[PDB]
């Protein structure tokens, strides 16, 4: 068989378990607050004149 | 304005442009095959003239007086991997191989060709069924009966209506009867003719494929 | 390994005329352009001619416009020019340089050993006006380099490369686009600079920093020279 | 007394589920209720790199944000300037069977695998002024699904064994060995500071491997099919995976929780690829329905689609700067668009 | 004058059905643009021709009428000389575009293992823009010599002189017509010739190209009995118009009765046409 297998799942099982945890709500602050801080620095969020952007249409 | 050095990059690009589509060319006039069927089809020796070119993707190579086809075993059981499926879609057609005098596996070859046949990318591929061992089926047909496995059975029991009644029940599983074309072939291993039979089928798709193209049906 | 062979160089009466060959053997030579580049017997470098990958572009300098042809056979990896109505002027080193042109690139980053050729008896002007320097081991020198025209191109490339000739050897590329370190060279060397004004400065001159520093531009053909900065001890 | 053993998992998982459902005082959901949605992300096609041959399987942006890869079934990995549309190279393959590529953060080497079952890297810069495979890593028993550099020395693969390597170029030696997988790799993700990496797998589950140590720190189930894509968040405490469920899911490292689902009724097709912008607020998601979905990340909502392909979008990227967003379908076309 | 009334209702018929079938061609290869459904190569030529037929068929209407409300005008030597240049600019055009379609056609759909016909397919799409240019210097040619011969009629209002102008304008139209013909007795045959090679590995397509065999067969009849009656009257002007706005009109019907999307669009049409009625 592969009981021994099944120990070492177990194993990891035990090691997973066992770790630091923060609550949904303060990762859900982070993410927003990372999500706010960089805003002015994401040129798909907010698009940058034409002048700074370099796939700019070639001019017809 | 562009300088000396982006021009330079330019005429590099269109070189490397026209190497790909030499190449391009080159490829063109060459057919990409799918092979597939159960391990003792006859998957290994179904052109008898061919030489073997990771893991599966037994790749092999022949001609025909214009065309080099390039059949890609794919090994047991992976024809549902969905993984390296998605790849071979630009083949030209399938090149499913089954076994007539294999009653007892017979369903498992149906089954597999069911998961081909109507497999969603494999769903325009024309198959090109190669019902080997005609041979020994001739002896088989006429000492044990089809109806062992089969549910219908064969009305007379002979060679040719039971033969027939396999390559039939092959081609019932093919749903999208508009959309793909299934060819069928009675080998006998000791035959030089099926390399004949794949360049036929694959000329006639060919054709089927650049008349679609043209709009004309 | 690179190496370029120059052959074909000799004594030529004034109105004859001339093949002179370079065999390019280490690298794919079908992908690279060539130059061909002389050097007076006491002058600067000056670009002769330029061939293109795969022969499409070609292009020659003005003073040698009707009378040098170039030309490259791929299969046999070799570079022809063939001189005709050679005037005394034409007396000089000629060398066959390598350049490939692609982001990223270092254009005339190799040179070949040139080959003497002697006869028997709208341009962007760039000014190096410090011939002599005289420095020893351990210091710091920074030769400058001018240009009448602007070499910042609106793509934000500036089209300044500087070699080293050093005694008895052919010109090394140092900086590439006047910011762009070229492979194997020294980290001391640094070129920096800004619109017509150049600068490559050495930190600390080692043994192997002896010989002439060429500016040159790229922004447009024809390719021209500096005067040549000559570092002596 | 065998089954005394499996108590003990079963136990394991109680524990887990019992932790992760005490964890979640709130929903993000909930907490991004009062927040200024992004609009409508209105993109174009800025420009439509066409040199590809057949269907492009892979991308990846050079750590310039100017220069990309990208491999193809027609035995091709080509590099582009994506400025100019120019092809800086344009790499044979031995084997046309390339499922995977990325570009080395240097840019000094490039990387491809597939059902060859072998990464090859090849060097792009080389004094002889061509590109050739400078190594060829070895040992993995199945197709590489996807493979990241962390330098010019360390590469992480995975492969379809159920398992990931990460390989030492120069020894050409699987350095480490990340086991426990049940399903085949289908995807990987270097964390920003390259110390732990994330890979998802086809059985459903996606598990966050530490790079120095060679252990499964946590593992996340919420899918209900093959994770075919995943992508970190910017921070780097988050993640992102795709799934052919028709239905992505953010979640979060610390919470060992997801997070957040995206996920629509008229949309059925199965993700291809995931990507995150600069600022992590927009996930672009690259389906089989030949159409590309801008969901907004805290907030799923749908904001934007980068419709311009005629077949599925195989490929997906995001420049580091931010400043463009690359789509290569099976069409054998890469689109940018800003 | 059973002519000189009968041939006003077959203009007027070849009017009607040429502008329904190529003005029905552009609409249905149009709406694509906006719906953005894809056209293909075939489609953009068929766009190209019908937008082209539907110029040249309008010419000669504008031809006609010009010719029976205010003939005054009409014999003019301005008139006369650019409505020729431009019937013959727009007709050349409208042939050859028709031919490059048949080259299209030959190229992709045969099957010939020919090296020299191998690389024709692989650049098909850029032979259909090399052929545009020297049927562009045929063109030139053509204008040479339609323009010779009103010079040399006017030195001497065409006072009945334009049985030469009517000769040579029936050439560069058979050129094209036998290049096409020849296109297509090879398309044909090598269609036979594989299904005759299909032993045992839809009449609809039969009687298409039947249709195609048909109409060619007629055209062909028709403009050579046209072209020799010519060779060997007062009536003779509105039989040639009726002639010249025939291919234009008749041939689209053919070309809808060939690639599926007309097709389909055109039965859709009278679906919807019978829904609207009851
Ligand atoms: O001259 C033709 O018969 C004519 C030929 C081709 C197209 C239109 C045509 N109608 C036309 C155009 C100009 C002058 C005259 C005519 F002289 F017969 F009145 C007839
Ligand atoms: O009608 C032409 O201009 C044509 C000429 C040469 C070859 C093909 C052509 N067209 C065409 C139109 C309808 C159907 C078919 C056929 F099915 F025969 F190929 C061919």
């Amino acid at each position: 068989a592969s009981i021994a297998q099944a120990r070492k799942l177990v194993e990891q099982l035990k090691m997973e378990a066992n770790i630091d945890r923060i609550k949904v709500s303060k990762a859900a602050a982070d993410l927003m607050a990372y999500c706010e801080a960089h805003a002015k620095e994401d040129p798909l969020l907010t698009p940058v004149p034409a002048s700074e952007n370099p796939f700019r249409e070639k001019k017809f | 304005t562009v300088s000396a050095e982006d021009k330079a990059a330019a005429e590099r690009s269109k070189e490397l442009e026209k190497k790909l589509q030499e190449d391009a060319e080159r490829d063109a006039r060459t057919v990409k095959l799918l092979l597939l069927g159960a391990d003792n089809s006859g998957k290994s020796t179904i052109v008898k003239q061919m030489k073997i070119i990771t893991t599966g993707i037994i790749e092999t190579q022949f001609s025909f007086k214009d065309l080099h086809f390039r059949m890609f075993d794919v090994g047991g059981q992976r024809s549902e991997r969905k993984k390296w499926i998605h790849c071979f879609e630009d083949v030209t057609c399938i090149i499913f191989c089954a076994d007539l005098s294999d009653y007892n596996r017979m369903h498992e070859s149906l089954h597999l060709f069911n998961s081909i046949c109507n497999h969603k990318y494999f769903s325009t591929t024309s198959i090109v069924l190669f019902l080997n061992k005609k041979d020994i089926f001739q002896e088989k047909v006429t000492k044990v009966h089809l109806s062992i496995c089969f549910p219908e059975y064969t009305g007379p029991n002979t060679f040719e209506d039971a033969g027939n009644y396999i390559k039939n029940q092959f081609l019932d599983l093919n749903l999208k009867k508009e959309d793909k074309e299934i060819y069928s072939h009675m080998t006998c291993a000791t035959d030089t003719q099926n390399a004949k039979f794949i360049f036929d089928a694959v000329t006639d798709i060919i054709i089927k494929e650049n008349l679609k193209d043209c709009g004309l049906f | 390994d690179v190496q370029l062979v120059e052959s074909g160089g000799g004594l030529v009466q004034p109105g004859g005329s001339r093949k002179l060959s370079c065999s390019a053997s280490g690298f794919a030579f079908s992908s690279f352009g060539m130059h061909w580049v002389r050097q007076a017997p006491e002058k600067g470098l000056e670009w002769v001619a330029y061939i293109s990958s795969g022969s499409g572009t070609i292009y020659y300098a003005d003073t040698v416009k009707g009378r040098f042809t170039i030309s490259r056979d791929d299969p046999k990896n070799t570079l022809f020019l063939q001189m005709t109505s050679l005037r005394s002027e034409d007396t000089a080193m000629y060398y066959c340089v390598r350049s490939i042109y692609y982001y990223g690139s270092s254009p005339f980053d190799f040179w070949g050993q040139g080959t003497t050729l002697t006869v028997s008896s709208s341009d962007i002007v760039m000014t190096q006006a410090t011939s002599s320097v005289p420095v020893t081991p351990g210091e710091s020198v920074s030769i400058s380099c001018r240009s009448s025209k602007s070499l910042l191109h609106s793509n934000g490339n500036t089209y300044l490369y500087w070699f080293l000739q050093r005694p008895g050897q052919s010109p090394q590329l140092l900086i590439y686009r006047m910011s762009n370190l070229a492979s194997g060279v020294p980290d001391r060397f640094s070129g920096s600079g800004s619109g017509t004004a150049f600068t490559l400065t050495i930190s600390r001159l080692e043994a192997e920093d002896v010989g002439v520093y060429y500016c040159m531009q790229h922004l447009e053909y024809p390719l021209t020279f500096g005067a040549g900065t000559k570092l002596e001890l | 007394e065998l089954d005394q053993l499996r108590q003990e998992a079963e136990q394991l998982k109680n524990q887990i589920r019992d932790a992760r459902k005490a964890c979640a005082d709130a929903t993000l959901s909930q907490i991004t209720n009062n927040i200024d949605p992004v609009g409508r992300i209105q993109m174009r096609t800025r420009r439509t790199l066409r040199g590809h041959l057949a269907k492009i399987y892979a991308m990846h942006w050079g750590t310039d944000s100017r220069l990309l890869v990208s491999a193809s079934q027609d035995g091709k990995l080509i590099i582009w300037d994506s400025y100019t549309t120019n092809k800086v190279h344009a790499i044979p393959l031995r084997s046309s069977w390339v499922m995977t590529c990325a570009y080395a953060p240097s840019g000094n080497y490039v990387a491809c695998g597939g059902l060859d079952n072998i990464c090859s890297i090849y060097n792009l810069k080389t004094r002889e002024g061509n590109v050739r495979v400078s190594r060829e890593l070895a040992g993995h028993t199945g197709y590489l699904s996807c493979c990241r550099f962390l330098d010019d020395n360390q590469i992480v693969t995975s492969s379809g064994d159920t398992t990931c390597a990460l390989w030492d170029i120069e020894t050409g030696q699987q350095t480490t060995t990340f086991t426990g997988h049940t399903g085949d790799v289908m995807s990987l993700s270097l964390a920003p500071d390259t110390r732990l990496f994330v890979s998802g797998a086809c059985d459903a589950s996606a598990k966050l491997w530490d790079v120095r140590e060679g252990m499964c720190r946590q593992t996340f189930t919420g899918h209900e099919s093959d994770i075919n894509a995943i992508c970190f968040f910017p921070n780097g405490n988050a993640f992102a995976t795709g799934s052919d469920d028709a239905t992505c899911r953010l979640f979060d490292l610390r919470a060992d929780q997801e997070l957040m689902t995206y996920s629509h009724d008229n949309i059925i097709c199965g993700i291809t690829s995931v990507s995150f912008s600069k600022s992590g607020r927009l996930l672009l998601a690259g389906y089989d329905d030949f159409n590309c979905n801008v969901w907004d990340a805290l907030k799923a909502d749908r904001a934007g689609v980068l419709a311009g392909h005629d077949n599925r979008v195989s490929c997906l990227g995001v420049t580091d700067d931010g400043m463009a967003v690359a789509t290569g379908s099976w069409d054998s076309f890469l689109k940018i668009w800003n | 004058g059973v002519i000189k009334s009968i041939f006003t209702f077959v203009l007027i018929v070849e009017f009607i059905i040429g502008n329904l079938g190529n003005s029905f061609i552009a609409l249905v290869n149009c709406i694509d643009w906006v719906k953005g459904r894809k056209i293909s190569s075939v489609d953009r030529i068929l766009t190209a021709l019908a937008i082209s037929r539907i110029s040249l068929v309008w010419l000669i209407f504008g031809s006609w009428c010009v010719s029976v409300f205010f003939p005054a005008l009409f014999a003019t030597e301005k008139m006369f000389r650019m409505l020729t240049n431009i019937w013959t600019v727009i007709n050349h055009f409208s042939v050859w575009l028709a031919t490059g379609l048949g080259t299209f056609y030959f190229l992709k759909i045969a099957n010939f293992s020919n090296s020299i016909f191998l690389y024709l397919k692989w650049r098909v799409k850029k032979v259909v823009l090399v052929l545009l240019l020297v049927t562009s210097v045929f063109l030139f040619l053509n204008i040479a010599l339609i323009n010779i011969h009103i010079n040399a009629s006017i030195n001497g209002n065409f006072t009945r002189f334009s049985s030469l102008i009517v000769l040579t304008s029936t050439v560069f139209i058979f050129i094209p017509f036998t290049l096409s013909l020849a296109m297509f007795l090879l398309l044909i045959f090598s269609m036979w010739k594989h299904r005759k090679k299909m032993q045992h590995t839809s009449t609809k397509a039969h009687r298409g190209v039947k249709s195609v065999i048909t109409f060619f067969l007629l055209y062909a009849i028709f403009s050579l009995s046209f072209f020799i009656s010519v060779w060997t009257e007062e009536n003779l002007i509105i039989l040639s118009q009726v002639m010249g706005m025939a291919y234009p009109s008749c041939h689209s019907c053919v070309l809808i009765l060939g690639n599926k999307k007309l097709r389909q669009a055109s039965l859709s049409v009278l679906l919807w046409l019978r829904y609207m009625f009851k």
